[PDB]
């Protein structure tokens, strides 16, 4: 539903594996796509507009143009489905309009109204709206990307021992989307994998991540999330909720469990020193 | 409702009152019993039950002797089409799918 | 030969296919016939076109949209055929009188990505092309022949239904049934039809630094013809072909136009009643002007006012009555004069912006010169000219000439141009809006030196509707205020990623071609008995003053409030102005032109 | 361009310096003597700020303009030609030798194709480069005033003979000019000294003045190294770079980076200009407005390009809040001169 060069830029994995927010990695891409021999006319026109003789032969080009260049691993196993003349969906695609359409930042009243759009459109009579869902999602995976650039040209991500922290602040790019815990705990995913795959310091690369970000400055609130160490074959168990606990318990903290996840909870601003102390001493 | 009512003048108000009552007493003596309000079923049916979205919060609303539902803003129920006819005209509820 | 013959008619087959069998919807809703609807109801109303879409083709059949794509002059054809023979068949039988059937145009669509004119490979000759642009130069439009008879001068044998081909290339006759050049035309059998020619500029921001801009040539044909104007810019979709001893020139042949910017929708009224409905229009409207500068609420309720204007009149004994509005602004430096214009210009249905310092009275209002073809005078319109019904803004006002103010003054008040020269002797149009900014005499103004600060001429300052004088402030919170301001400005560059500006211009077109106002008695009443008091204030404060002041008050600032007060009504569609609508009228002149004087 | 990847990597390893900043400064105009605020300021408007439209309606300039007034034989002739020669698409121009009409654009009668047509003066003709322009102080005022626009809005828009359209303009500009009477005066302030008009005056974001001086340890030195100059160029603080070293350096940090601001202290600049703005009020040296801000925007995105960073930080701030106040303490009187410095303490 867009051109393969913005495809290959916001993808999480490639923009990784190229190191897409610095300069030298647009030199490595294009390096990539001059051994697949696509012209870059081709490469910056839309997949429906691109010529037919190049489409029906892409999955294979850059399979083996991949594996060349060590990544192992491009395929999936998935669905699709087909209907009419000219709809076609793949299985994800559905996945990102609807999350898009149901976590949609802007307060065009209650969220409930956000809720009851994102139902109404897993039905084929309304179809239109997840035409108007995928438009939100593309949006949402560009300001993901340059907001995980800044953050680590900036520097913010910073070791303290047993865990990585890092804290977004007001008015820098694109803050009022990370507020709630569905895009907050996925940015924060993409962020720990860039951030491995950036460093050669091996003591960094097997660590959990702790992200804080401003919940409602007039309350004087952050919304904190832990996450397990990134590991390709790790079993995705993770034990930052009874961590929470005990340390906001030994501090006394100000703080409020309310997302059903046990590892996302509220804290109250001036709390989070003496809290990160008790978290840094507890694990050891 | 009230807001409609400030245009009307005072001998208005008497005819629409009058216009009321004799009409309620024809639909009464239609036939059987309490006879038939023929201001409903405007639409030929098509089917028993409808699904009902809410746009505004209001009160109770009754559906079988002390079975009652709240019409709270964005809740959705699955009622009998007959009991909804004329909130659905008033603008209470939206009639989905 | 036969195998060509066969393949043609193959073709059109599944063009014939395509048109009548394509749909759209779901059997959830259900399904409509796109192509075959549209056919009827356009051949009924005497249209005779249709627009179809490249998505849509590519979809039913892969073949031919590449087909049509590799080798449109060739299948386009075939395409045209299909589309009149479903639409016989899909309106027969006619009334009497309707009998004989027409001949369809198809017109091309799509969504794909431009490129540049730069980007065009002599690979390119013959494919299909989408192109970007402005258009900078437009002919007056021409009779092309499509099929002629032609017959012979010794003999008189004749030849008959000759074809002729589309685009900028001719023909030449036979010689056979006798003289060398025996046939000549017969005018009175040649089937004609409209074509025109234009020329293409590249846009600014496409082509790089130390380059020209390319440009290119287009054909034009039936009812493509006298849709677009030089200055405007549009995207076209077309075929590309040619028309020291290897050089030849070449052009492209214009499938389809769009300006990239037509009548208003059914649903698009009612938004706009809605709008014209909502109680607090004025506020809201006046928060879309110019939404990035701080402050200067009053200034922006003028430009309002400016944008929608007041109403043309003819009255019984045939003379006119201008119905727009003239502003001016004047004062300090650094005050965001030049940013006013700059949007001004944008928001506008038309609008032009021109510099004082570079330009000239001939080039303002009109212009004749001589042909450089033939040997004749021809004229040529200046900026007044080209905005026409729109707004033309004038920035740096106080460094022109005096001869060259001089020539505006027909222009701003009888909003017409009179021409005697090279002996041709006419009278133009010039039905626009001024809006002007300059600094005092002083560079900044100086209250030492009063009415020194101003040195236009009383002829000219009273040909504007309203007056603002704009003075630099030092005060400590407006600035710490305006600093803020002005730092998330700058810093949300990035962070970003009430009514817009597309949506205002619709909205102004509209109320301004639907709604005309006329004042109520009692409105006009209060009106009258304002004026006497502020023209005697006027004359005690001349009488006091040992000097006479630069900005008069006289009949034409009468007019002016009335233009304020019909724009007033305008906004909210209402036939009638009203004591409200006065109120405010009188408080914006109050404050701009009073201030000043 | 087509640097290698060894220029590269000298070019990116050099920007590890903690004093490159020293390095670039030192290394302009090599052969004047003394002069530090000369050759800072022409640094900064040799690399320049970045321009930006927040919202798509509200477009600002990138560009950072200079002006030099002063003493006569004080090498403020000398600086021009050496601009001339180390930067790219330059033009030259001086005074009474220029008009109205070369500056901005021209109409003409076409030699061949028979038509009225036009064609681009110097402002359009430099584009994206530098116009320098000498004895500023004595063009005619109607051919000064055509700069305007194309200062500020970075256009030149016509209309004449049929033609109207408008065209880029988006240069640096820089210029010299001699103070009143020949010699500039400590008792008067620089606008009583220059004689130029306040929407001039408002357009140049770094202002300069060099004065004659009497010391005589200063003279042996200043005249020591003139000498040790002629006898080194006969035919025949830190150390420099080489010339080129220095071209392939700014063409390489003026197309691979481009600085973001991402956060600064809006309470602190805020503050400090509504204090500045009274005091200027107050004396009337210089009149300070909302472009003095947009202009220290400009300044700290060039000291961030200087040392090869995408985004600004606090100590690009502070370096642009201090060569705005040193630039504006000299507009005073000398006796005035000691209360406004330490007003603005930094
Ligand atoms: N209220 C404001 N909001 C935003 N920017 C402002 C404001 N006032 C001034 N500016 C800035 O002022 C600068 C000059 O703008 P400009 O439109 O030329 O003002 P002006 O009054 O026309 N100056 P001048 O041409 O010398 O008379 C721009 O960089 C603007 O961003
Ligand atoms: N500090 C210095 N170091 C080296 N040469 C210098 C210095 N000061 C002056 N000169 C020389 O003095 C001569 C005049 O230089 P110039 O740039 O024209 O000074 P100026 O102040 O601009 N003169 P003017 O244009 O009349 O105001 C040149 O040969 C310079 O090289
Ligand atoms: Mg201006
Ligand atoms: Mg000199
Ligand atoms: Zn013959």
């Amino acid at each position: 539903h867009w051109s393969l060069h913005d495809s290959l830029c916001n993808t999480s994995y490639t923009a990784a594996r190229f190191k897409l927010w610095s300069v030298h990695g647009q030199k490595r891409l294009q390096e990539f796509l001059a051994d697949m021999g696509l012209p870059l006319k081709q490469v910056k026109q839309k997949f429906q507009a691109m010529d037919i003789s190049l489409k029906e032969n892409l999955r294979e080009m850059i399979e083996e143009s991949a594996n060349k260049f060590g990544m192992k691993d491009m395929r999936v196993q998935t669905f699709s489905i087909h209907f009419g003349f000219k709809h076609k969906f793949l299985a994800s695609d559905v996945v990102f309009a609807t999350m898009s359409l149901m976590e949609s930042p802007e307060k065009d009243g209650s969220g409930t109204d956000h809720f009851i759009q994102a139902l109404d459109s897993l039905s084929r009579s309304n179809l239109d709206k997840l035409y108007h869902g995928l438009e939100l999602a593309k949006k949402q995976l560009r300001a993901t990307q340059q907001t995980i650039a800044s953050c680590l040209c900036t520097n913010l991500v910073i070791s303290q021992g047993p865990f990585l922290y890092c804290s977004l602040m007001e008015g820098t790019p694109d803050v009022m989307l990370f507020s709630r815990p569905a895009s907050l705990s996925l940015l924060s995913k993409h962020l720990l994998k860039s951030f491995v795959c950036s460093t050669k310091n091996r003591r960094c690369k097997l660590l959990p991540l702790v992200m804080a970000a401003p919940l409602s400055m007039e309350h004087g609130t952050v919304t904190v999330v832990g996450i397990p160490p990134e590991t390709d074959s790790s079993d995705r168990k993770n034990f930052f909720g009874r961590a929470f606990e005990k340390a906001a318990e030994s501090t006394s903290s100000r703080m409020l469990h309310n997302h059903f996840d046990l590892s996302v909870i509220e804290l109250k601003a001036e709390d989070r020193s003496k809290f990160l102390d008790a978290l840094i001493s507890l694990l050891s | 409702p009230n807001a409609l009512r400030f245009h009307m003048a005072a001998e208005e108000m008497e005819w629409f009152n009058n216009y009321k009552r004799s009409l309620a007493t024809y639909m009464r003596s239609l036939g059987g019993d309490e006879g038939l309000d023929i201001t409903q079923d405007m639409k030929p049916p098509k089917s028993l039950y409808i699904e009902v979205r809410c746009l505004k919060d209001y009160g109770e609303f009754e559906v079988d002797d002390g079975t009652s539902v709240l019409l709270k803003k964005n809740s959705q129920h699955f009622l009998p089409r007959w009991k909804c006819e004329q909130l659905i005209r008033q603008g209470v509820l939206e009639h989905i799918l | 030969a036969d195998e060509g013959q066969a393949r043609k008619s193959q073709l059109q087959r599944r063009f014939k296919e395509f048109l009548r069998q394509y749909r759209v919807g779901t059997d959830r809703t259900g399904f409509t016939f796109k192509y075959r609807d549209e056919l009827k109801r356009h051949y009924n109303l005497g249209e005779y076109w249709i627009e179809v879409e490249m998505e849509d083709l590519a979809s039913f059949d892969e073949d031919l949209a590449d087909y049509l794509y590799k080798q449109p002059a060739e299948h386009l054809q075939l395409l045209e055929e299909a589309a009149k023979e479903v639409a016989d068949e899909v309106t027969r039988p006619r009334p009497s009188g309707e009998e004989v059937l027409q001949d369809i145009q198809v017109m091309l669509k799509s969504d794909a990505s431009p490129s540049s004119i730069r980007s065009l490979k002599s690979d390119m000759m013959s494919h299909l092309v989408k192109i970007p642009g402005i258009i900078i130069a437009a002919s007056a439009v021409r009779a092309k022949a499509t099929r002629i008879s032609i017959q012979c001068r010794s003999c008189r044998n004749t030849l008959t239904n000759i074809a002729m081909r589309p685009g900028l290339e001719g023909y030449a006759l036979p010689r056979k049934c006798c003289p060398l050049d025996p046939y000549f035309i017969m005018p009175d059998k040649c089937k004609c039809v409209d074509f025109q020619t234009l020329k293409l500029q590249e846009l600014p921001d496409a082509v790089p630094h130390g380059e020209m801009p390319r440009h290119m040539q287009l054909y034009c044909d039936r009812y493509l013809c006298d849709k677009v104007v030089p200055g405007n810019r549009v995207t076209i979709m077309g075929i590309y072909s040619i028309k020291g001893v290897g050089i030849r020139s070449s052009y492209i042949r214009v499938l389809g136009i769009q300006v990239d910017t037509g009548a208003v929708s059914p649903q698009e009224e009612e938004e706009f009643r809605r709008l014209a409905a909502l109680p607090n229009v004025y506020e809201v409207i006046s928060k879309s002007i110019a939404p990035s500068i701080f402050g200067g609420t009053d200034m922006k309720k003028a430009i309002a006012c400016l944008l929608f204007g007041g109403s043309r009149k003819r009255l019984p004994d045939g003379l006119t009555r201008r119905g727009d509005i003239n502003l001016l602004m004047l004062g300090d430096p650094g005050t965001a004069k030049s940013q006013l214009l700059k949007f001004v210009e944008k928001c506008s249905p038309i609008g032009v912006y021109t510099s004082g310092k570079g330009s000239s009275a001939a080039g303002l209002t009109a212009s004749v010169m001589r042909d450089p073809s033939s040997r004749n005078f021809i004229m040529e319109g200046g900026a007044m000219v080209l905005a026409d019904g729109g707004v033309v803004c004038i920035d740096e006002f106080d460094k022109m000439r005096e001869d060259d103010r001089v020539a505006i003054h027909e222009a701003m008040e009888q909003q017409t141009i009179s021409i005697a020269k090279a002996g041709i002797t006419t009278t133009l149009n010039s039905r626009c809006s001024v809006l002007a900014a300059a600094n005092s005499v002083f560079g900044r103004w100086d209250e030492t030196k009063g009415e020194d600060n101003i040195d236009f001429m009383p002829t000219i300052l009273s040909r504007f509707d309203m007056i603002f004088i704009v003075k630099d402030e030092h005060n400590e919170e407006r600035d710490v205020m305006l600093a803020k301001h002005v730092i998330t400005l700058h810093v949300s560059a990035l962070t970003q990623t009430e009514i817009d500006l597309a949506k205002l211009k619709k909205f102004i077109a509209y109320c301004r071609v639907k709604c005309g106002p006329r004042l109520s008695a009692e409105a006009a009443e209060k009106l009258k008995n304002r004026y006497i008091i502020m023209r005697s204030g006027a004359r005690q404060h001349e009488r006091d003053s040992d000097r006479r002041s630069s900005i008069p008050i006289t009949v034409r600032q009468l007019e002016a409030i009335v233009r304020i007060a019909e724009a007033l009504s305008k906004m909210k569609l209402q036939p009638f102005a009203t004591e409200a609508d006065v109120e405010e009228a009188l408080r914006l002149f109050q404050v701009s032109t009073l201030d000043a004087a | 361009g087509e640097l290698t990847d060894e220029d590269v990597k000298m070019i990116t390893s050099l920007s590890k310096d903690q004093q490159i900043g020293e390095k670039i400064f030192a290394s302009i105009a090599p052969s004047i003597y003394g002069h530090e605020d000369i050759k800072r300021g022409l640094a900064l408007a040799l690399f320049g700020g970045e321009p930006k439209n927040p919202g798509g309606k509200h477009k600002v300039r990138g560009d950072i303009n200079v002006l030099l007034c002063g003493d006569p034989g004080t090498a403020k002739s000398q600086f021009l030609k050496y601009i001339e020669k180390v930067s790219s698409r330059a033009i030259f121009t001086t005074g009474q030798g220029a008009s109205a009409v070369g500056l901005t654009a021209y109409v003409q009668r076409h030699p061949v194709s028979r038509e009225w047509t036009l064609e681009a003066g110097a402002l359009v003709l430099a584009d994206r480069g530098v116009c320098l322009i000498d004895e500023f102080d004595k063009m005619n005022d109607q051919d000064r005033t055509s700069i305007h626009e194309a200062m500020e809005q970075q256009s030149i828009s016509i209309s004449k003979a049929g033609i109207v359209t408008s065209l880029q303009a988006r240069c640096t500009v820089i210029a010299a000019a001699n103070p009143i009477g020949g010699r500039y005066d400590p008792s008067l302030t620089f606008s009583e000294n220059v004689d130029l008009t306040e929407p001039i005056i408002s357009r140049f974001d770094i202002l300069c003045v060099v004065r004659d001086t009497v010391d005589p340890v200063q003279d042996e030195m200043l005249a020591r190294f003139v000498v040790g100059s002629h006898v080194r160029h006969h035919p025949s603080g830190v150390e420099p770079l080489p010339q080129e070293v220095l071209k392939k350096y700014i063409i390489y940090a003026k197309e691979r980076v481009h600085p973001k601001l991402n956060q600064m202290d809006q309470d602190k600049v805020a503050k400090m200009y509504s204090d500045l703005r009274k005091e200027s009020m107050a004396t009337g040296s210089i009149p300070i407005t909302v472009r003095h801000i947009e202009s220290m925007i400009r300044m700290a995105e060039a000291h961030a390009r200087i040392h090869l960073r995408d985004y600004v930080i606090e100590d690009d701030v502070n370096m642009a809040i201090r060569v705005m106040l040193e630039s504006f303490i000299d507009t005073q009187k000398f006796s005035v001169m000691r209360s406004m410095r330490k007003t603005f303490a930094r």
